[PDB]
RNA sequence: GCCGCGGUAAUACGGAGGGCGCGAGCGUUACCCGGAUUCACUGGGCGUAAAGGGCGUGUAGGCGGCCUGGGGCGUCCCAUGUGA
RNA sequence: GGAGCAAACCGGAUUAGAUACCCGGGUAGUCCACGCCCUAAACGAUGCGCGCUAGGUCUCUGGGUCUCCUGGGGGCCGAAGCUA
RNA sequence: UUUAUGUUUU
């Protein structure tokens, strides 16, 4: 049913990374790899890889994370520790190029489709643009 | 020399637990048949190969390692390949706070030996027939508990545990305080918690004193000349 | 305006000398070299551990009693501080410094902050060659600072212009003494400046 | 070398027959003002002795406070049981704005310029618990790379 | 003003001495915003705190899977007019 | 339509009183057809659809190359996480 | 199988 296909994503990688697993399979499109790209060029995930489940496309995603640490709870940091929809199915979030946010200072990125593709906070602000914003990650 | 073979890893060190496992124990399991997970033992090199690389780095260094399990199946392999090291171990039950509080259960130690001297002495007969009695026979089971604790009146920089689920406490209790924690490990308990991972059965006395018995001569060997074959087959099968 | 009446009370009160005072601050009598403690039937009682709102309220209050200053105007200036670019602490402390009346204690035509007040609302004074009677005019860089005209005799004067003789005038100012007269020459950076004070908690103060 | 202030002293009570039994706790910080802070919670049958291991266990537990002159890396918002604060970082000639609770711990640790405000619950214990999670949890462009490189 | 003070030792009432805060002003009353993320867009909720409709079927409305073109409505960019 | 039961009502007890509790009676109603009423602790006090995040065990019911696996239900205990 | 109740403020 899925009436959010890419919050949808989001969701399954921030769900796995958070029981430490290796990889996750989230149903492919151009548009959610477009973005899933941009996600290892920034370094939040080692990458992707085109894959098939019966028969049917997906996106295996290879998951960072941290060194084992110590004390109690000796479980790894993360490299994704937050990720969430922005403007969504419901309520549409488009931003002018004065108007992209700031994310944790710029310690992170702002994933936003434009016109000119899918950019980064600072891409877009590079190239000038400004369009949908698709999420925030840190 | 130092290594074990996967020969004699065969005696029984492939499984125990059957469906009562802890699935974050994955990785170091291979396949199930007739109940039991048998338990991958080539990983089990690879493990107790860079396992012991931190007990040889440790004991060359002269740090200590703390013996601990308290089963039907590790206890009398404890008290010989401990004391055969040279190293503390804890026996019967472990008491509460050993480490998190070393300070009030040690001078828990100073009263055994302050009821070593008093054994016989320029003091004792004085003490009329109700105390003598009472005395000695707190000594008795203070020796019960504190024997193998007795030694290393600093805490350690590990401990090697039998079973890293029978004690729980244990693992966490020295986890809170940064002392790094190594273990035998079957599929009772979960990978996780333990820092240097010994994968095999934790009951089958066969391959509890199969696996710390050679682990108590790498600690000779980095001290020096590894010795004979201690105590291990007593009433063995 | 200005307060009035009894100065030794808030020498002590605050609990620091803050030289409110002529040559007497300075003997052996703040009042506070006698009592070291505050006014009143209370004052030898053993203190209470203040509240944190306690605190920030006896800091400004040294502050502005410093300067013998109407809590109308002294907040104006903390406004105007906070409006401004800058580290919005020194800022304020420039802009009082600023002050004719402050000034010309400062560069010593006068004893006391309230002598260097009368000064200039007599006509004593004069800024730039103009009479200025007002002790709230601003000076800013470059201003030449001048005892009056008629005003060079009265033994109060060189009385005091004498006993400068010795005494260095701060960074930011110059005196003439021979020609009775300064020059304003900078705006008084932090460390240039060391009052009692926590300016800190003055800020902390007036965020509610 | 070690500052404390202490945000709490209360008095608890539990009851038995015939009254009342009381008992003390204690919250305290403990700082250089080089960014080193910890806090803890010590409770005993009077003030003084409960202030003492509110000390004590105050230094058992503690945080790097990752400043960048004298303010903190980025925004951050934590929350603790149903309380929650938000950081937000000022540029330095501000000041330190907050309630007793997130100042006294803020500025012991460093910090002379920052913005916050309690959200939720007001509590004080479980305020300043949810404080130092939220500068525990700070990490500055450095230990971000450390993080996602590769190898 | 809210919690509350006064029942023969009242820092809470009344006067006094003393102290704190402002000062040609200082208080009171009324009203607006603020603190109130307490109508929550930013920024809340609904097992037991106030809050899931008694359950269905379904009109409008809202939302909507994968691939590729066309238009460019939203959106975004630049320029310019106006924004007294 | 009416056997048993039973608001109301009558009687016996109890009690200071007993318009109740206990006992003996007892009429609507309880049942049927048709037509109304539209409430409820109508409760999992938990709206519906979809995807995603360890397992253990008991049970109902299909399919299996029927020591196990697989699907849809019903229960307990529990990972991570949530919760005052 | 008989019981019901306990003035106001501290
Ligand atoms: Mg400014
Ligand atoms: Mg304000
Ligand atoms: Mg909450
Ligand atoms: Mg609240
Ligand atoms: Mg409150
Ligand atoms: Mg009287
Ligand atoms: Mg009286
Ligand atoms: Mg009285
Ligand atoms: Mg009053
Ligand atoms: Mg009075
Ligand atoms: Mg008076
Ligand atoms: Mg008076
Ligand atoms: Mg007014
Ligand atoms: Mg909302
Ligand atoms: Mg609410
Ligand atoms: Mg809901
Ligand atoms: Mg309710
Ligand atoms: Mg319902
Ligand atoms: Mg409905
Ligand atoms: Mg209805
Ligand atoms: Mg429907
Ligand atoms: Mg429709
Ligand atoms: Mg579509
Ligand atoms: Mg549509
Ligand atoms: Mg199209
Ligand atoms: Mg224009
Ligand atoms: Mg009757
Ligand atoms: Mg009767
Ligand atoms: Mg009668
Ligand atoms: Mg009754
Ligand atoms: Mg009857
Ligand atoms: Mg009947
Ligand atoms: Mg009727
Ligand atoms: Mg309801
Ligand atoms: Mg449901
Ligand atoms: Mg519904
Ligand atoms: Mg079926
Ligand atoms: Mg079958
Ligand atoms: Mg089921
Ligand atoms: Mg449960
Ligand atoms: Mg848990
Ligand atoms: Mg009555
Ligand atoms: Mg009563
Ligand atoms: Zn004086």
């Amino acid at each position: 049913m899925l009436t959010d296909p890419i919050a949808d994503m989001l969701t399954r990688i921030r769900n796995a990374t958070r029981v430490y697993k290796e990889s996750t399979d989230v149903p492919a499109s151009r548009f959610k790899e477009e973005i899933l790209r941009i996600l290892a060029r920034e370094g939040f995930i080692k990458g992707y890889e085109r894959v098939d489940v019966d028969g049917k496309p997906y996106l295996r995603v290879y998951l960072k994370y941290g060194p084992r640490r110590q004390g109690p709870d000796p479980r790894p940091e993360q490299v994704i520790h937050h990720i969430r929809r922005i403007s969504k199915p419901g309520r549409r979030v488009y931003v002018g190029v004065k108007e992209i946010p700031r994310v944790r200072r710029g310690l992170g990125i702002a994933i936003l489709s434009t016109s000119k593709g899918v950019l980064t906070d600072r891409e877009a602000r590079k190239l000038g643009v400004g369009g949908e914003l698709i999420c925030e990650v840190w | 020399e130092i290594t074990v073979k996967e020969l004699l890893e065969a005696g029984v060190h492939f499984g125990h637990e059957r469906k009562r496992w802890n699935p974050k124990f994955a990785r170091y399991i291979y396949a199930e048949r007739n109940g039991i997970h048998i338990i991958d033992l080539q990983k089990t090199m690879e493990e107790l190969e860079r396992t012991f690389r931190f007990i040889e780095d440790l004991a060359m260094r002269g740090g200590t390692i703390l013996f601990v399990g308290t089963k039907k199946q590790a206890q009398d392999i404890v008290r010989m390949e401990a004391e055969r090291a040279g190293m503390p171990y804890v026996n019967q039950r472990w008491l509460g706070g050993m480490l998190t509080n070393f300070k009030t259960i040690s001078q828990r130690v100073h009263r055994l030996e302050e009821l070593e001297a008093l054994f016989a002495s320029p003091e004792i007969e004085e003490r009329p027939k109700k105390e003598q009695v009472r005395l000695k026979h707190e000594l008795e089971r203070l020796q019960k508990y504190l024997s193998g604790f007795r030694l290393l009146k600093r805490l350690p920089d590990a401990i090697f545990v039998v079973d890293p689920t029978k004690e729980a406490i244990a693992v966490r209790e020295a986890r809170k305080l940064f002392i790094p924690v190594i273990a035998l490990a079957d599929t009772d308990s979960d990978p996780d918690l333990v820092d240097y991972i010994i994968p095999g059965n934790d009951d089958a006395i066969r391959s509890i004193q199969l696996i710390l018995s050679r682990a108590v001569d790498l600690i000779i060997q980095a001290r020096g000349g590894v010795v004979e074959p201690s105590p291990s087959y007593a009433l063995v099968q | 305006g200005r307060y009035i009446g009894p100065v030794c009370r808030l020498c002590r009160r605050e609990g620091v000398k803050l030289y409110l005072k002529g040559e007497r601050c300075y003997s052996p009598k703040c009042a506070m070299e006698r009592r070291p403690y505050p006014p009143g039937q209370h004052g030898q009682k053993r203190a209470r551990r203040p509240s944190d709102y306690a605190v920030r309220l006896r800091e400004k209050q040294k502050l502005r009693r410093i300067y013998g200053i109407s809590e109308r105007q002294f907040r104006n200036l903390f406004e105007e501080a906070s409006k401004k670019k800058g580290v919005t602490g020194s800022v304020f402390l420039g802009l009082l410094e600023s002050r004719l009346d402050n000034v010309v204690y400062r560069l010593g035509f006068a004893v006391s902050r309230r002598q260097a007040r009368q000064l200039v609302r007599h006509g004593h004074i004069t800024v730039n060659g103009r009479r200025v009677d007002l002790p709230s005019y601003r000076v800013r860089p470059g201003d030449e600072i001048a005892v009056a005209e008629k005003s060079r005799n009265l033994e109060l004067i060189r009385q005091n212009l004498e006993a400068m003789k010795g005494r260095k005038v701060g960074p930011w100012l110059s005196l003439d003494v021979e020609g009775m007269k300064g020059k304003f020459l900078r705006l008084p950076d932090r460390e240039d400046l060391a009052l009692p004070v926590n300016e800190q908690l003055v800020i902390e103060f007036y965020s509610r | 070398d070690f500052e404390e202030k202490m945000i709490l002293i209360r008095r608890t009570a539990r009851m038995q027959a015939g009254g009342r039994r009381f008992r003390f706790g204690a919250l305290v910080v403990v700082g250089d003002r080089q960014g080193r802070v910890g806090l803890g919670f010590g409770k005993a049958p009077e003030v003084p002795l409960a202030v003492q291991k509110a000390g004590y266990y105050a230094r058992r537990n503690m945080v790097e406070v990752p400043l960048q002159n004298g303010t903190i890396p980025h925004e951050i918002e934590v929350e603790f049981g149903a309380s929650k604060i938000v950081l937000k970082p000022a540029a330095p000639g501000t000041g330190v704005i907050a309630g007793a609770v997130p100042r006294a711990i803020l500025e012991l640790a460093g910090v002379t310029d920052i913005l916050t405000k309690e959200l939720g619950s007001r509590n004080p214990i479980n305020i300043a618990y949810a404080t130092m999670e939220a500068l525990r949890q700070l990490r500055t462009k450095a230990d971000v790379e450390r993080l996602r490189k590769g190898e």
